[PDB]
């Protein structure tokens, strides 16, 4: 086009753009910010960084850049390279690791008033603060803090577009869902500039969490170990597997603990409700390991080496019936000879009956308590599973 | 913009940038240097790498750019981006990914004085050398080191920046910007202006400002989710001693297995921790402690089930069963045919008699055996853990920011 | 003042040089010669399919416009100018998978009187090389490296490889240039067929930049110490103890338990592997199929112990121990493989046959729990002597296809040119 | 030559390169667009993102770059860098990494009639949604949208580029004598469609990529070892209990699938939308694993009940050893002077011990072949139940076929 | 300054940076050249590529950029932008993915002399080959060729600062000691330029690994293990836990090879010894285990199905014994029916103590075997341990 050829030639041959674009340097520069989330990228909750892509449409009005279209073949808007005139230095406060500001300067749509639109598109690696007290189930307010960097308040005036971020090009996340979004107006006052404020413009996103690839990847798991912990005092004392069953959930349990460690921050401000739970089935399973260790100790116990208290008695044949399916518990040398073996041979079978039945009585002991001991583990299981998820469960389902 | 765009034009007519502000050769140029820390990112302790997000505050005096207000309207700030005028090449000469100079190059606000006033942010990420002496109840003494890439001692003066009479002394943190670090918290943050007196005068970096950054881990983490469970499975290897010395009594199951968690516990621990070799880490030395204890938890039972095992027909000690029952009290014509066969009858019960003893006697003496070591074994599990734990407890950060300083480098109030 | 101050003002002030006009007529091709120095071949990464190569690359042309008379130039015989200053065919490797089409370091062009230009830039290629898993860790790779203009068509330049002389005659360098001086081995690869080839597409058409290229391929072949010493051989005499499950008793030895083992230890070293090599699905690894076949055998080898242990553990009161079941394993396989008197002594003698029938019962009941015993000992040597041959045939095989694979004789199939530097081919 | 030299001299006097070349207010600048795949770099599912490596094929006019070829000695085409005209602002909106721009700068080929071609290449990194329910025997259909950054519909007009052989050809296009096919994905079809908008979007040209992965790494790494161990955990109910094993067997498959999940979970998306099919079946095979863990303990359990201790309820004796054994045939075996008066009255109590002795043998063989009978009962049904399980999965994620249609 | 600015005028009117700054085009440029290492970030092993920080310190003599002070108010020295002036093209040869050339254009001093000193930093990242043999009592030398590319020797002659290079400034690394470091200038015959030499300085460093990190988290568990194999032949057979220990010392083996084998590069040209000693551990273990399969078969071979050998009795029942020490080991139906039958009692009996007594000769055999093969198999262990690690230890204690 020979009238924008011309246009362009026109409007930067005398064009400053180091100052900013007012009639007066006593009135200050009226901009209009909005952002639009394209993608939510990643939430790195281990190194607490937000990953957004997004466009930064930035609206002001330039003194210098209008024109007649009559002048002109009735040329009323065009686009012209950003790079080469004066444009608002907009920072992101809270960046982590990436770049402070805009570095993809796409061109400007420019009116025949002087009126700008600069929609440049950015990567921003933000610091979101991440609370991992109802992990996987938790929910994350991440902030993003936009202000001029080097122009105060009096000189460079920055409005947001809307009360709400733009989501109408928002690319739906496989792992979040944005609950609630708003942009605040904010007047600081910095101890290196105190005497002008500083104005910035903070775009919050309230993001849930979809929990379906922790559940099913983690929780169930670690529900199925967990529900073999008391299923040891079911197994039989003669079986001689007792130990197997719960060092083999406590070692899948450990390998679950490294799992879940290596997938949440080191930050020391609260304890995850997923790392609560494997805290408790831990002490649940070397529990039940210590009173399993007490149960075969019982069972094995000696009579000859172990007298049966009294009182141990009382408490397990004697008292706690319950379902009572148990019961409780001439004249020859050689003839001579004879009589003595047959004498021995019955008395030794005496003494080995009476000692069985003692054996008997301590593994009767050992059964009733692995039976009230069944009941106290599984009961635990389900009492504890539900006091730590159940809470937040409902509040998320009452919500 | 009529005023400022004048101002900028008067200004700019031969103004070089690469030249130094001084008016006679000989002049020195004071730079003024204040670091404001936003939020420390991290401290990968891996790569000894600390990342944090600071505002580096520059100031300095250039006599070109000069103006009396009353000719510009009232002018008395203007904004002029960082290329174009002179800046002295403050660097961080620590940096570890090759990262000079900061990160954007934001205007300056230069004043009718002369006075050029630069505050860029910057993601600096600076060489840590990590102590791991006392890990995770370890504290870090971290630095940035700033110094000018180009000019010497002759040519500029870099100095701390002053507040009203006031040296500035320690890294200012703004409560308006300062976001807490969630595994972090920085105890003493001072600052020195260090001038190695015998060092040439016409080198570029010898006068340098460090920023040292005290900081202490806070270890909830790392004793909720690494040592109370290790502790816990380790003494769960203590609980093989009550086991019965037979088969089916699954002593070394439970021993091996045991192990293998606190090999998987080490594994664990190696990931967080440098591979540098000035000292083990503390948890590292409760690992291999633990794993020593388990080992030779393994080896006792091995002894005692082979002790408890032993067959009469094997062999027998008298010495040994009298020692332990010493032990024991602290611890607490077919008629001929008929009477041939009653006497074998008799006879093999008899030896059935004895041999049942002799297995007693050795189950007695590998139960006294199991029980004399468990005390052994149990003492030194707690004496262990509660001096590694102690140990950690009293690893305390210093008082002072630096040892013979009786300053606290503080701000005053 | 300096001759080459002279001799630079002379060429691109006084003659007003232009870079971005081609050094021909409107209707004239460029000749660019191209050759290849390989410094070092530093990686072949297999899951990302990725060569990176340190490399040397080496163009020439003729500019006519940068020609000058040594005589009027105080003899100058040769000038160093950056590259940005002259025009440059721009040749750019096709190739590449991370975006890196051009050199790395833009080096200065060497200028001649006679008007050559000469320009040897290094750069560090990462280039797309398809991987062949079948014969991992005893496989040998064919990449390339592929160089090209994406500014200019075969109607503006002619791609061509260097030509080298001896004796006077003239050949074309139709390999890569390996210099003593600047070669590093790489501890890994072992390079057997270095060609260089003028590939020229006559489907493409004219006009489009990739009609032509010149292609330099490095077949290489791994060198397997490494996996075999740290891989292969633990699998293999981890693999091989499955064999000593069926020589453990059936009430004492854990066959089961050793056996699992044995198979958790295949699934890791399995696992492991599948890291170390990509996804694809043109072959299963060489070691995969070996670890698959392992891990079949020892599924096999759990279910006969579990059917062995079965069979040792019957009773009369559960199992009927048949004749035919009896002989055919007890016998036919073992063979092959390797008045007071009256009414006061009625309770003594009534006690007396009790207690002896008893006696009888428990040892006709003894009798059938050892020939139980021996039926699962008989089974137990029977499936060793039938899986441990299965198992040294299926390794030895499947390690003799791995051994045996070695590069083809001649870089090209169909083609007897070797591409080697002894037969070069004067014209 | 000279004379390119004086042409672009010519051509290129008082030409803004950043001035749209529109004749008159109100043009519309028609911009064809094409692409070639060179090649299918990668589709990570873990970062939801397609690597292509691509060239594309961009075709327009600029009025003031047109010249008489007589008037310059027949020159009827340059090769002129791409900075020194004006270019169609197009850029890959979908990008993932940030990256909107071609990756090297090359020549534009103007023609005499001011035609322009522009053929750069791009590594582009784009977005795409992966369904993730019957990975690893899943189709993708992952999207390139190109379009003008800036210009909108009034300005810059984009339409799909035209082969050689025309027709409005709709396709990526693939020259299939150098493409060389990834080794874990199969271009099922490649389209191509103009999404103008409605009635705030412009036009945009979106090339389609449905690409159907190549299970056999997944199926010879995890399937079948998955298969192996299910087998092992169904054979736990025909070991004996007397052999002190079946515990060992069962957790050590259930530990050996725990490893599979851990080391498979490296390669599965991580989205939460739906489940992967493979994952399913890891899932109920522990299932199935910790319940044969269940059923072994109670198997146990009855095989070790102390007959003295322990009545056997009637019901118990009438259902597990009369009537199942008949139905899976587990038939019992069985159908069912002072020294002398001293010497009489111990024979008498040895004879009444063995007596005992036998009765208790009875009850405790009852007790045994009840557990066994129990073991048979679930060995039958774990094997039901496997199969019906490991068949629907298969089915379901067998019948999962690409469209045959690009666009229903 | 004013005079500054004149003279920075006056030196680049006619300056061109495309020539050699000499008098004569016949003469070469003299270049002092050194390496100051700053901090040795990272000997990637597996990779086989140094990072290392570095100045690369270039002082030469401009002819073009001289002046008189006295003419320019005293000044003697300036700083100029590298960019204006020519600079020698050193580049790195055995670069592996960073950059060839300086990419960082620091500022340049120069004197009224025309004195020039250029001191860029560089993170140079070399490839070093990685001798595996010691390892991790492995030293490395790594080295740092340095050359001008383009010119050759006749035109540009690069010298050496000094000898070795400049350590004054190096941050001492905690995996790494340098002990040796110098830098040896060579004249280099090219195929591409057979007619003149090409310069270069390669700065080689010796470095030798602190291996307690290895020591202490690779080492010592693997050598517990180890330790862990020989108690097998101490545990009876009638305790039923030998093969789980055997497997389960076993399977910590393969693990222990199989992060080794992450911590190597897998090149051929050398086995190191660690994986030389975890090899050694596998195959002791493996031949534990299958001597561990014979003694429990031996344990339960019987009368009924295994006669005893005539050498095994000759053996491990007499001749193993003198080098160890154990105890080397009215007639009526119904009445002659009871007769009968206490003689079918009292031979059943008999026959019953002659098996026992033939399945205890069998598990003295097999008692007598363990006792050989845990002296035999610790002592291996032992020799086995210090044979691999004797070597590299006593010669870096003796160096």
């Amino acid at each position: 086009s020979e009238h924008e050829t011309r246009l362009v030639a026109k409007l930067f041959e005398d064009y400053n753009s180091v100052v900013r674009p007012v009639e007066d340097h006593r009135q200050a520069v009226e901009v209009t910010v909005g952002l639009q989330l394209i993608q939510l990228i990643n939430v790195d909750e281990v190194n607490q960084i937000v990953t957004t892509n997004v466009r930064l449409k930035q609206q002001w009005v330039d003194y210098n850049l209008k024109w007649n279209p009559d002048d002109y073949g009735g040329v009323k808007k065009i686009h012209i390279p950003s790079e080469k005139i004066w444009r608002p230095d907009l920072v992101l406060y809270n960046n982590a690791d990436g770049d402070f500001a805009i570095v993809k300067f796409t061109k400007v749509l420019l009116d025949y008033t002087g009126h700008i639109t600069w929609t440049p598109p950015a990567i921003f690696k933000s610091y979101c603060e991440i609370i991992v007290t109802h992990f996987p189930f938790d929910e994350q307010n991440c902030s993003m803090k936009l202000g001029t960097w080097t122009y105060d308040g009096s000189v460079v005036v920055i409005n947001p577009e809307s009360d709400q971020p733009d989501l109408s090009n928002f690319m739906e996340s496989g792992e979040w869902v944005i609950k609630e979004s708003r942009g605040w107006k904010h007047w600081v006052f910095y101890a290196c500039c105190p005497s002008t404020p500083y104005l910035d413009i903070t775009y919050h996103f309230v993001m849930q969490r979809l929990p379906l690839y922790f559940i099913v990847n983690v929780i169930i798991p670690c529900l199925l170990f967990s529900f073999l912990t008391g299923l040891v005092f079911y197994l039989p004392t003669d079986s001689g597997e007792k130990m197997t069953l719960s060092i083999s959930v406590l070692l899948s349990l450990t390998v679950f603990l490294l799992v879940i460690v290596e997938l949440i921050p080191s930050t020391s401000s609260a304890v995850p409700l997923i790392g609560k739970y494997m805290l408790f089935t831990m002490v649940f399973v070397i529990a039940s390991i210590i009173i399993t260790v007490i149960v075969i100790n019982t069972h094995h116990r000696s009579p000859s080496t172990h007298v049966m208290p009294e009182w141990v008695r009382k408490v397990f044949i004697d008292t706690i019936p319950n379902i009572m399916f148990f019961s409780t518990m001439i004249k020859h040398p050689e003839v001579k000879s004879a009589i003595e073996g047959i004498k021995y041979i019955a008395e030794t079978m005496k003494s080995d009956q009476e000692s069985n039945n003692a054996a008997e009585e301590w593994k009767y002991v050992a059964m009733v308590m692995d039976h009230i001991l069944l009941a106290v583990f599984m009961l635990v299981c389900i009492i504890g599973t539900l006091a730590v998820f159940a809470g937040r469960l409902i509040e998320l389902n009452q919500q | 913009r009529n005023q400022e765009e004048r101002l900028l034009g008067d200004l700019m007519q031969g103004y070089n940038p690469h030249l130094r502000p001084a008016e006679h050769d000989s002049d020195v140029v004071n730079v003024s240097l204040k670091l404001t820390l936003t939020n420390l990112i991290s401290l990968n302790e891996r790569e000894e790498a600390l990342t944090t997000n600071v505002w580096i505050e520059m100031q300095w005096c250039d006599y070109r750019l000069r103006w009396d207000p009353r000719d510009y309207g009232g002018l008395w700030v203007l904004r002029v981006p960082s290329t174009m005028v002179w800046r002295p090449d403050i660097v961080l000469e620590n940096n570890v990914d090759g990262v000079f100079e900061v990160a954007l190059y934001c205007n300056v606000l230069v004043s009718p004085d002369g006075c050029v006033y630069w505050l860029p942010p910057a993601i600096f990420r600076s060489s840590c050398p990590v102590s791991v002496t006392f890990f995770p109840f370890d504290w870090q003494n971290c630095s940035l080191i700033f110094q000018s890439q180009t000019y010497s001692t002759n040519e500029i003066n870099l100095q701390l920046s002053q507040e009203d009479g006031q040296t500035i002394e320690w890294i200012f943190i703004d409560p308006e910007a300062f976001t807490e670090n969630g595994e972090w918290a920085i105890r003493h943050r001072p600052a020195k202006m260090l001038l190695d007196e015998a060092a040439p005068a016409e080198e570029a970096g010898h006068q340098k400002v460090v920023f040292y950054l005290l900081i202490q881990r806070k270890p909830l983490f790392y004793v909720i989710n690494i040592i109370a469970p290790c502790v816990l499975i380790s003494s769960v290897a203590i609980l093989i001693y009550f086991l019965p010395a037979k088969a089916g009594g699954q002593k070394c199951t439970v021993a091996i297995n045991v192990l293998l968690a606190q090999t998987v516990f080490l594994f664990l621990v190696a990931k967080k921790v440098p591979e540098t070799s000035q000292a083990v880490p503390l948890i590292s030395k409760y690992l291999t402690f633990l794993l020593v204890v388990t080992i030779l938890i393994v080896v006792n039972a091995v002894v005692v089930l082979n002790v408890s095992l032993r067959s009469p027909h094997t062999h027998s000690m008298a010495r040994g069963v009298r020692k332990v029952f010493l032990r024991l009290l602290p611890q607490l014509p077919a008629i001929q045919a008929c009477v041939e066969a009653c006497n074998l009858i008799a006879r093999a019960r008899h030896q059935q008699t004895h041999f049942d003893s002799g297995n007693k006697e050795w189950f007695l003496v590998g139960r006294v055996l199991d029980r004399v070591c468990f005390l052994a074994m149990l003492s030194l599990f707690v004496c262990g853990t509660a001096g590694i734990f102690l140990m950690a407890h009293y690893n305390r950060v210093p008082a002072l920011p630096f040892p013979g300083d009786p300053r606290s480098y503080l701000p005053s109030s | 003042l300096n001759e080459e101050e002279r001799l630079i003002r002379h060429l691109f002030e006084e003659k007003a040089y232009n870079k971005e006009l081609r050094p021909a007529a409107h209707k004239e091709s460029v000749e660019i010669s191209l050759a290849l120095t390989l410094s070092n071949l530093i990686s072949l990464k297999e899951v990302e399919e990725t060569l990176t190569t340190n490399v040397w690359i080496e163009q020439g042309w003729t500019d006519s416009r940068l020609q000058w008379d040594a005589e009027d130039f105080g003899n100058i015989s040769v000038l160093r100018l950056p590259a940005d200053m002259v025009w440059l065919p721009e040749i750019v490797l096709e190739n590449n998978n991370d975006g890196s089409f051009q050199i790395s370091y833009s080096c200065n062009v060497l200028i001649y009187p006679s008007g050559s230009v000469y320009w040897l830039p290094p750069a560090i290629f990462r280039s797309s090389c398809p991987i062949s898993v079948t014969y991992f860790p005893f496989d040998w790779q064919n990449c390339s490296l592929k160089f090209s203009s994406l500014k200019y068509t075969t109607k503006e330049i002619t791609l061509s490889l260097k030509q080298a002389e001896e004796d006077g005659r003239s050949y074309p360098v139709e390999w890569i240039i390996i210099d003593p001086e600047g070669f590093t081995e790489n501890g890994e690869w072992e390079i057997v067929h270095r060609p260089a080839r003028v590939n020229v597409d006559p489907s493409v058409p004219l006009d489009s930049p990739n009609r032509q290229d010149v292609t330099f391929y490095l077949i290489i072949r791994r060198k397997p110490l490494f996996y075999v010493i740290n891989i292969l051989v633990p699998c293999v005499l981890i693999s091989f103890m499955i064999n000593l499950v069926f020589y453990l008793p059936a009430d004492c030895g854990e066959k089961t338990s050793m056996a699992i083992s044995v198979l958790l230890a295949q699934s890791v070293f399995l696992l492991l592997i599948s890291k170390r090599l990509p996804a694809t699905s043109m072959a299963i690894p060489l070691i995969g199929k070996f670890l698959l076949f392992g891990m079949v055998l020892v599924t096999m080898v759990v279910v006969i112990c579990v059917i062995v242990l079965n069979i040792h553990f019957r009773t009369p009161s559960t199992h009927v121990l048949s004749e035919p079941v009896k002989k055919l394993f007890l016998e036919t396989l073992p063979e092959i493989l390797h008045q007071e008197l009256f009414s006061e002594l009625k309770p003594a003698v009534d006690g007396a046959n009790f207690i002896v029938n008893h006696m009888k019962d428990q040892n006709n009941y003894n009798e059938e729990k050892d020939c139980w015993n021996r039926v699962a000992r008989t089974v137990d040597r029977l499936c060793l002597f039938v899986v441990t041959p299965i198992m040294v045939v299926g390794t030895a095989w499947i390690f003799l296809q791995g051994a045996y694979n070695q590069p083809p004789p001649q870089p090209f199939p169909g083609d007897p040119f070797s591409y080697l530097e002894k037969d070069k081919r004067f014209i | 030559s000279e004379a390119e030299g004086r042409l672009r001299e010519k051509l290129f006097s008082g030409y803004d390169s950043t001035v749209r070349p529109a004749r008159e207010v109100g043009d519309r600048v028609w911009v064809s667009i094409g692409l070639t795949l060179a090649q299918l770099i990668s589709l990570n599912e873990k970062d939801e993102e397609m690597s292509t490596k691509v060239y594309l094929d961009l075709e327009w006019t600029d009025y003031r770059l047109s010249w008489d070829p007589e008037e310059h000695e027949g020159i009827d085409s340059l090769r002129i860098s791409a900075e020194s005209v004006w270019l169609p602002d197009v850029v890959l909106l979908n990008n993932n990494d940030g990256n909107f721009d071609v990756a090297l700068d090359i020549n534009v080929v103007v023609s005499s009639d001011g035609s322009m071609r522009w053929q750069p290449p791009g590594i582009y990194r784009s977005s795409c949604s992966i369904q993730v329910t019957y990975f690893p025997f899943d189709w993708q259909n992952c999207t390139m949208v190109f379009s003008s950054y800036s210009y909108d519909s009034s300005e810059v007009s984009l339409q799909t580029g035209l082969s050689p052989e025309g027709q409005e050809r709709q396709e990526v296009y693939i020259h299939e004598g150098t493409f060389i096919e990834n080794g874990q994905w199969e271009i099922i079809h490649k389209p191509s469609r103009l999404i103008q908008p409605s009635v705030g979007r412009r036009e945009e040209v979106t090339f389609y990529l449905i690409i159907r992965r190549k299970p056999l790494f997944y199926l010879v790494n995890v399937i079948a070892p998955c298969i192996l161990i299910t087998l092992l955990a169904i054979f736990v109910f025909y070991l004996p209990p007397d052999a002190g094993e079946k515990m060992g067997l069962s957790i050590f498959a259930l530990l050996t699938l725990t490893v599979f999940l851990l080391l498979l979970a490296d390669k599965v998306p991580e989205t939460s939308l739906s489940v992967p099919i493979i994952i399913k079946y890891l899932m109920f095979t522990m299932v199935l694993v910790t319940f044969s863990v269940i059923l072994s303990v109670v198997v146990l359990n009855l095989h070790h009940r102390s007959p003295h201790t322990h009545q056997m309820p009637l019901w118990v004796r009438q259902i597990f050893i009369h009537k199942l054994p008949l139905y899976l045939g587990l038939k019992r075996p069985k159908p069912e002077p002072p020294e002398l008066r001293e010497v009489v009255s111990s024979i008498s109590y040895i004879a009444r011990q063995l007596q005992e002795q036998e009765d208790h043998d009875v009850l405790k063989e009852d007790w045994q072949f009840v557990a066994m009978v129990v073991d048979r009962l679930f060995l039958w049904t774990f094997i039901i139940f496997t199969s019906v399980g490991t068949l629907v999965i298969f089915l379901d994620a067998t019948y999962h076929l690409p469209p045959a249609d690009p666009f229903p």
